[PDB]
Order: C-alpha cells, then structure tokens, then sequence
RNA sequence: AGCUAGUUGGUGGGGUAAUGGCCCACCAAGGCGACGACGGGUAGCCGGUCUGAGAGGAUGGCCGGCCACAGGGGCACUGAGACACGGGCCCCACUCCUACGGGAGGCAGCAGUUAGGAAUCUUCCGCAAUGGGCGCAAGCCUGACGGAGCGACGCCGCUUGGAGGAAGAAGCCCUUCGGGGUGUAAACUCCUGAACCCGGGACGAAACCCCCGACGAGGGGACUGACGGUACCGGGGUAAUAGCGCCGGCCAACUCCGUGCCAGCAGCCGCGGUAAUACGGAGGGCGCGAGCGUUACCCGGAUUCACUGGGCGUAAAGGGCGUGUAGGCGGCCUGGGGCGUCCCAUGUGAAAGACCACGGCUCAACCGUGGGGGAGCGUGGGAUACGCUCAGGCUAGACG
C-alpha cells in the first residue's frame, strides 16, 4: 500500500538529493503540486511539470544543488539538508499560529496546510492563521 | 445577608483591606463575588482609598447592606452624594 | 587511634572454611572465624587443618579473629 | 445552551427507550493523535418512532431515568446497518476473549 | 553575615591585587606586589593548570569578594538579572554596584568598601534625605547620596572627602564634594567599569 | 513504538525501588539492639567492621553499620538509625548515628565531628 | 474478565423545594463491558506547590474554593438551610460516677496532657482593627481573628569592626637548614559605636453614638490600644559569639606524624597489608557562614518509559507462522457538508500565587496597587488546504 503519498514524495526528493540525480518522478496529485510550487518559491527546487510514464500522470521535480566544492568528499553541497513528515498519518500534528515553529531561527521553512492554502510558514505567520504542519525543510 | 465588606490580605501589623461583595456567611478571606474598593488604615500611601463608586451604588441598589467601617469608608469615597 | 584490645592468643588449626578462613580451635578456648591476615595473603602461605597460629581477636566478637602467625 | 450531540441507534429492545451510540473524534492530549473514542446514551423516545441503523440528534435533558438524561430531537438519516453492525460485532467478541 | 578577617590572603589566592583595603592595597603593602603567589603551605608550589569549573569557580569568588557579599546574596542577585530583560551580565554587574555600601565606596566617602559598609551600617549616610542603615540597598538612576549632619563634622568623614578633593569619579556618579553629597546618573555599564574580571565565566558557572 | 501503540497500550511509568525500608519515609528510626556482632568486608577488602543487629519501631529487624574508631555500644542499648547503603558490607543499608541516644560520641575524635556526633573542643 | 436483579427500561403511585429506580406495586428483559466494566490496591480534589529548557514528572503543607467526617455506624426531627462538629434518638467500642436500677461523656476548636513517634509550639493577652451573630441601640458574645511567647523550622536583613600596621614577632607547623607558611593576620595607634542605659514616642481609629439637617445627604463633637512603652526617633555609649563540611577522582583544596588490608573512610570508582596528596591527628587550604553537613523524600541529570525524544541481525528486545475480528490506517480527480482543524469576536478561566511595572515596611523578604498573559472550555461568525463524511467519476494499488 502507498500509504502516505506526501511523504513518499519527500522520501523520493531526499533520495534523489542524495544521489546528484537531476530529476525524480512521483505519482502525480494537486497538493503534492502545490508543495512542489511553494518549493520552487521558496529557492530548493529548479521547478516541475506534469508527465506521463506509462501514459500515468507523473511529476518532474527537478532538483538544485550547490557547486563542486574542493577536496575530499568533492560532491556538491546539498541544497535541501534535511526533510522530514511531520503531519503523519495517526501522528496528525496541529499548530496555532503563535505556536508555527521559526523552523531553523528563520533559514529553512516549514510547509504548512491552512485555510488559506498550502503555504509557507512567514506567509501563514503574515495571514495569521495556523494549521497542519506537514513539513519541514532546511 | 449580600455584604459589602473588608477583608484581610496584608500582613502581620501591615494590614490591607479589600472593599468587597460578598455573603455573609463567608470566611473574611472568603470567595468573594466582586473586589471594588480597597483601604490601607496606616495611609502609608498618598492613594490609600480609592473605590469603584458606580459598581458599589450598583451594588447597593441591588440589596447589598455595608458594614460599620466598610460603610464609613464608602462615605468617605462619596457613594452617598445624590447631588 | 587503635583500640589497644587486638588479643593475641594461640590455636590449633581445626578446618578448611573456604577463601582464606579457617576454625582454627583456640589453646585458651573456642573455635573462631579466623581469616587469613593481608601480610599472609602477600607471602603465600598455605595454612593446613593441623597447625599451631596466633589469632588476632575483637573482645567484641571473640568467636571471630584474623591469623597472624604462621605456624 | 443545552448540548447537543450526534449518534446512532444500537438498541431498540426497551419500551418507550433507545440507545444511543455517541461517537467522539478528538486529540490525545501528550501523543497527538486523534482517537475515536465513544460513550453510550439511554435516550427517550416518546412514541417508540425511531428505529434501528438511525443516525439522530440528541439533546440534553431533565433526567427521566437513573442513567436516561437524553430525548432524541429529531432523525438526521435513516437506515444505517454498517455503524451499528460494527458495534454488534464488537459485544459479540466481548462475549469470546476471556477464559 | 560578612567575610570579615584576613583580606589581602583572598587577593594573593585569586592572582589579582584587589582593593578591599583601600590604602596600603595601593602602596608597596597589598602583599600582592612582593609575593603573587597564594597564601598557604603550598604557595610557591607549581600551579597545576586550572580546571573548567574550576576556573569559573575562582572568577565567581573574585567577583563576589570585590563586594564584599554573602554568597546567598550574590545568588539572589544573578537570579534577579536572569529573570530581567537585557545582557544579564551588565545588568547583574550594574545590580552590583547599585548596592549602597558601593556606591558610598566609589563616591569615596570611604576608603574601603568594608568601611563604606561599616558607614552605612552606623547611619553616616543619606540617601535623599532619609538615612539608610542596610548595605545592600538598591541605588537606582536619579539618586542623591550625602553624608549625614551628624557625621558631617566626623574626622574620618573629613580626612575622605580631602582624599577626594580631585580624585576622580565614575561616568555614572557625580558628588558633590563641598556639599558633601553624591547624585547617581546613570546605571553602570560593563564598559563604565575597569572590573578586573569576566562575568560571562560567573554566569556559565551558576547556570548549572 | 507508534503514537496508535502508545495510546492503546500507555507508556510504563517508572516506579522507583524503595533503597530504605526504615519505613514510612522515617529519616531516622529508633531501635533497640540485640548483638554487637563484627563482620568481615567483601573481596578486595579485608577488615572486621563493627554492626548491630537492630530491632526498629518500624517493627523491621534490620542490620545497620556501626561508625567511629571506638565504640560504646551495648545489648538494649537504645539507638538511633539514618541509613547509607555501606558499600563492603552486605545486608547493611544503614549507619547508627553516632553522638546521640546510646550511641555516645568518639572520644578526642576532633576533625570532622558533625558526622559523629562530638562535642567542640573545650579550650582553656 | 465478565459483572448486575431494584439490576436497565416502562405504567401508576409515594416521597422531595425539585428531576429521577430516591422508593414502592406490576410488566418488559435489558443494562454496562477490553473505546476497560466489576474486583483489589492506593488516594480527598483542585487553584496550586517544587522541579524542569520545555513537553512532562512528582506532590496537594500553609493560604483560596469544594467535598467528606466529627469514637464507629444508622436514623430522623426541627428549621430558609443539616441528615446537623461543641443538637436529639438507638446499638456497638470505650472512659467516668452508681444506694447496681441507670446516667455522663467525645479536643479531627484554641491551649495543653498522655501515647505513638526522628519530629512539631504557649493550659498567652485582647475585642483595639477586621469579620461574624444577636440587638433600635448601647452593648454583649466571639481560642474566627489581631497579636505576643517558644523552635536558626524556612526565607530575608544585619552584626561579630574599620583605617593603619614588618622584606615579616611570638606560638604552632613544615625545611632541601639557608628558609617558608600561618599573615597585615595579630599585638599596638587612630576612628566608628551592634549591644546597653536614659528622654520621648506612635501609625494602625473613625466610625457606629450625640446634636443641627426629615432618623436622607452633609457638618461639628466625643469615646475608643491587646500589640506596647513596642516599632521608631533624640542623647550617651563597649571592639563587642565563629562555626561546620571537605580537601585521591567526580569536585574547590596538600603537607607531616601516627596507623600498617588493622584501626578505620566511603555516595561511586574504591583507599589501607610500613614513605597512605583517600584512615586518626596536626598544620595549611577551600567552600559556605549563624549556619554548615548527614539522613529521608521528589524532580532533575535519565533522550534510563523517549510525544518533543530511544530501540529491537549480534547488545534486553520480532511473537513460530497463517488466516482473520475489533481497532488503527489509506491512491488520483470533481462537487457539497464543515465534525475534526484553523481564525476572529466575545463569555469564562475568582482572588492569592507565578510574570511585568510602580508603591509601601530604612533595603530585602513580605505585602499593596495596576496590567498582561493563560492551557482549556462555551457561544456567534468565518475559511476549505488538510483529515472525516456523503455523492459521482478514474485506472497507477488490490482482485478477477
Ligand atoms: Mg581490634
């Protein structure tokens, strides 16, 4: 069973991160599109698009990393750190908006499911409504 | 009997008193529906009485009877002026 | 400061207790938990069921004492 | 304002009486998680109106009996086997695992 | 209550002159000079590098034996700036000195702060009229601290205030000396004060 | 576990193991003695240490260690228990205290007293 | 692990201030339960208190609320209110008198005695303040309360002096014999003057009462101090209690003599069996200080019950597997609903505490004023991204 389908999602781009790969596909969805877009605002991500492996809708998410750096271990730096689900499945984590984490004192985001949209923590923080934090990025 | 009375809340030969609405039948130090007036007898302060005077005539409008000192203490704060 | 009260009289080695303790039947009475002493231990010193040895005994407890002389 | 809640029919083996599946869904307060969590209700029904596999509106009342403080306000849907048959089968294995 | 004894043996313990005597802890005399090692059995031993704790333990004790302060006291008072807004260094070293027998000090209406101490405790000092007799009263901004009219006249009083007659006081105090009296300015900064000393180690040691 | 195990099964709240049964939460317990008995240490240690076999009013029947260089104690002789787990001795959980009841001070004992109850130096 | 027979529901009645299985008659056979009943243990609960970065954890002393009980149990009566702390009846348990038939009791009120016990206070003064009750009122009653007394029991404040004063007395202790320590410490000079004696001396207390004015408002007046001759001021006025822990590592701080795995220390690693920086003592030191340490307990540190925040091939730990019930959980797209969830507004979250600001007691503790927060919960509206839920579709899972 795909069970959670956001977080494979972020599994996939980890993954993907983890090895210099420019581009992974995930099985396509309207809020995992939305994440992708607020990603790509944000700065972590070249950009995405709809594709069809299989004739099945399927998401480019392409990836961005830092330059060559020099000397042992030479592999780029990585522009995403960390991800993590946090809103599990069973493990649905709600917050308030004084209670929205300055996820790493105001460097990396957290992604949060409001009201008002799928969106990051500063724009919740300004439109002053918390939510379900789904994830967090640095 | 609703009382609008003193109640202890300072200290040993420091005390302070809060002008108060309650039943009679209460703990001086007693749960006590609204605080509105409070006193300091040593005058130690320039504002040592100072009372919410409409809540006290509201008060007393709806049956709430003052004791001696309490009484004397609103008199002083002018709850009693119909001028 | 020391309890000047280490009594040091004589026995006869009576039984093998194990790990270095010993009845050891007293020349002036009973028979005590007698440990082997830490000088002892140092030296080697295989004690035998069979041996004249001078204990070391508390007034306190004199049914129990510490071996001092080697045969 | 009087409380209102939102449950289904499990019992109609009573005269003049129904009972009432309320069914809660709220957080844990130290684990985060939602737990749906349930309480029976002895409810009155004045007619013997509402039926078996019925999800209702449940007010509550002045007491009419020792564990019956609810009349039902008014039917929402009908016919429902499902939510109930889930709670059958529950008291039904009740019933086994013991001894 | 206080340290009260041998003063100058904490100095050599700590490593640096400090001025509990006043004078003689400015002449060739303060022991510190002629003798910089510790006081004890083992002074011109070899001095084992010191310990982190240790350390912090030591800069603690130098801080505290500058006022003069039980070490309750000294307790309270890093608490009080830990629950206040702000550098809790500065603000704890400002709280310091707004103690009263300090304040005496550093207007040089006396010598010592023992003596300044002692002074405040006999009711030779006036703050804004009221005499004050606790050492660890709370000088704040705006506060005028005099001598009092039956001390005025008091020899040793007299003898300090000629001392005085020119000796500088801090960015933050201004006396007047004619007068005999002594107004707070400002709360005093850790850039105000030639504190021979690291707060910052004080603190890491408490925050246990 | 998961956060669904967790709220099924609840987490297991340590309870700590009582170290002093001297009862109640009683920081010190009186008692009467039976035998002043000198035991043996353990195994990189050797020694006779000094113990009393007490009965408590607790109603325990415990063994408790005796300090100070020179000791006093008797039979019915009525003392006074603080506990402190000795580390040689087994069976023992518990110190007498020293300079109080029955059990009198160390005499000339004149460096750290406070532990063994001696009066100050009386200097003339 | 099942429990229930007035037990669950009904009709009719009783009883209640009032609902109701509170009770009673009769009928129906339910009711609860692993979403943890019943049974056992433990326990008043909370506002809070400590701890903690917090989330939590423990605890519920005093102070505030409620409950519950007044030897144990049961029952009513009276009354607005009790199933009645210093009221009643009755039985038991118990102490007290008895002319043996019977009565009297109840400190879990203050104080105290006794007992248990590690351990806990004065058979204190007062109605002055506040509050209570009665009364037109005077006024009485008042172990509420105000205070004092005892106990470093906790917290806070202060004192046991300060300024000088040797290239360094003595004494004590090391030493490589030169010296070094104790230590500017002392002694001594100068200065102050906690204690202490005298002189005064309260705030807290302006009302109730009287009279003008209508017994209204308002105005004038008088009485009235347990604390207490205390706080506190004015004068004089003596240098005028330092103790305890530790000193191998943690952990701050080292030498000598005695001792010889002994005597002993220890919270753990452990030290001691002849040169002990771990023992007893002596110096020296270091930490606190009118206290210091030991013990008991609790939290921490233990992210060692882990939600934040652990793990599980070998360390403790994957059940022997399978199927399956509750339960948990869930693909993509569209629409509603808005339960969750979020948001605003407000109600509530009593005070005290805890936070911030100021003010008062010579500071502080302590307390006063003012303000904010505050988890959670109710009610009204909103929002639909995400769960939920209904309705329709889809083929990427599954099944054929
Ligand atoms: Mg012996």
């Amino acid at each position: 069973m795909l069970t959670d389908p956001i977080a494979d999602m972020l599994t996939r781009i980890r993954n993907a991160t983890r090895v210099y790969k420019e581009s992974t596909d995930v099985p396509a969805s309207r809020f995992k599109e939305e994440i992708l877009r607020i990603l790509a605002r944000e700065g972590f991500i070249k950009g995405y698009e709809r594709v069809d492996v299989d004739g099945k809708p399927y998401l480019r998410v392409y990836l961005k990393y830092g330059p060559r750096r020099q000397g042992p271990d030479p592999r780029p730096e990585q522009v995403i750190h960390h991800i993590r689900r946090i809103s599990k499945p069973g493990r649905r984590v709600y917050v308030g908006v004084k209670e929205i984490p300055r996820v790493r004192r105001g460097l990396g985001i957290a992604i949060l499911s409001t009201s008002k949209g799928v969106l990051t923590d500063r724009e919740a923080r300004k439109l002053g409504v918390g939510g379900e934090l789904i994830c967090e990025v640095w | 009997m609703v009382k609008i009375r003193l109640a202890r809340f300072g200290s040993k030969h420091n005390p302070h008193y809060r002008i108060v609405v309650t039943d009679a039948r209460r703990k001086r130090d007693g749960k006590y529906i609204e605080k509105i007036g409070y006193y300091d007898p040593r005058k130690t302060t320039p504002d040592w009485l100072k009372v919410d005077v409409e809540r006290a005539r509201y008060w007393l409008s709806v049956g709430a009877q003052p004791t001696d000192t309490a009484r004397r203490l609103l008199r002083q704060a002018g709850v009693f002026r119909q001028e | 400061a020391k309890e000047k009260d280490t009594i040091r009289t004589e026995g006869v080695v009576t039984e093998a207790l194990p790990n270095a303790t010993f009845r050891v039947k007293l020349d002036s009475g009973p028979e005590i938990l007698a440990y082997i002493s830490g000088k002892m231990r140092m030296h080697y010193i295989r004690i035998l069921p069979g041996d004249r040895v001078v204990v070391e005994i508390t007034p306190y407890d004199p049914t129990r004492g510490r071996i001092v002389y080697r045969k | 304002p009087k409380k209102v809640l939102t449950g289904v029919v499990v019992s109609d083996k009573m005269q003049k009486t129904v009972t009432v599946l309320v069914e809660r869904q709220f957080p844990h307060p130290l684990y985060g998680k939602v737990i749906k969590r349930s309480k029976k209700y002895l409810a009155h029904d004045p007619e013997e109106k509402y039926k078996l596999g019925d999800v209702v509106e449940i007010i509550e009342s002045r007491p009419i009996s020792k564990r019956k403080r609810f009349r039902v306000l008014r039917l929402v849907e009908s016919g429902r086997m499902d939510l109930v048959e889930k709670y059958l089968i529950r008291r039904q294995n009740y019933e086994s695992l013991s001894k | 209550g206080r340290y009260i004894g041998p003063v100058c043996r904490l100095c050599r313990r700590e490593g640096v002159k400090l001025y509990l005597k006043g004078e003689r802890c400015y002449s060739p005399k303060c022991a510190m000079e002629r003798r910089p090692y510790p006081p004890g059995q083992h002074g011109q031993k070899r001095a084992r590098r010191p310990s982190d704790y240790a350390v912090r333990l030591r800069e603690k004790q130098k801080l505290r034996r500058i006022y003069g302060i039980s070490e309750r006291q000294f307790r309270n008072l890093f608490e009080e700036a830990s629950k206040k807004k702000g550098v809790t260094g500065s603000v704890f070293l400002g709280l310091l000195e707004s103690r009263l027998d300090n304040v005496v000090y550093r207007l040089g209406f006396a010598v010592s702060r023992r003596q300044a101490r002692q002074l405040v405790r006999h009711g030779h000092i006036t703050v804004n009229g009221r005499r004050v007799d606790l050492p660890s009263y709370r000088v704040r901004p705006g506060d005028e601290i005099a001598v009092a009219e039956k001390s005025r006249n008091l020899e040793l009083i007299r003898q300090n205030l000629e001392a005085m007659k020119g000796r500088k006081v801090g960015p933050w105090l201004s006396l007047d000396v004619e007068g005999m009296k002594g107004k707070f300015l400002r709360l005093p900064d850790r850039e105000d004060l030639a504190l021979p000393v690291n707060e910052q180690l004080v603190i890491e040691f408490y925050s246990r | 576990p998961t956060i669904n195990q967790l709220v099924r099964k609840g987490r297991e709240k340590v309870r700590k193991k009582s170290k002093v049964p001297a009862l109640k939460g009683a920081p010190f317990r009186r008692g009467v003695c039976t035998v002043v008995r000198t035991v043996t240490p353990k195994k990189p240690n050797s020694a006779l240490r000094k113990v009393a076999k007490v009965r408590l009013t607790s109603g325990y029947e415990v063994t408790a260690y005796i300090p100070g260089e020179g000791h006093n104690l008797q039979e019915h002789s009525v003392v006074l228990i603080r506990g402190g787990r000795v580390k040689d001795l087994p069976g023992v959980r518990y110190h007498i205290v020293r300079g109080v009841y029955d059990a009198a001070g160390v005499k000339d004992r004149k460096k750290s007293r406070s532990k063994y109850g001696t009066k100050k130096p009386k200097e003339a």
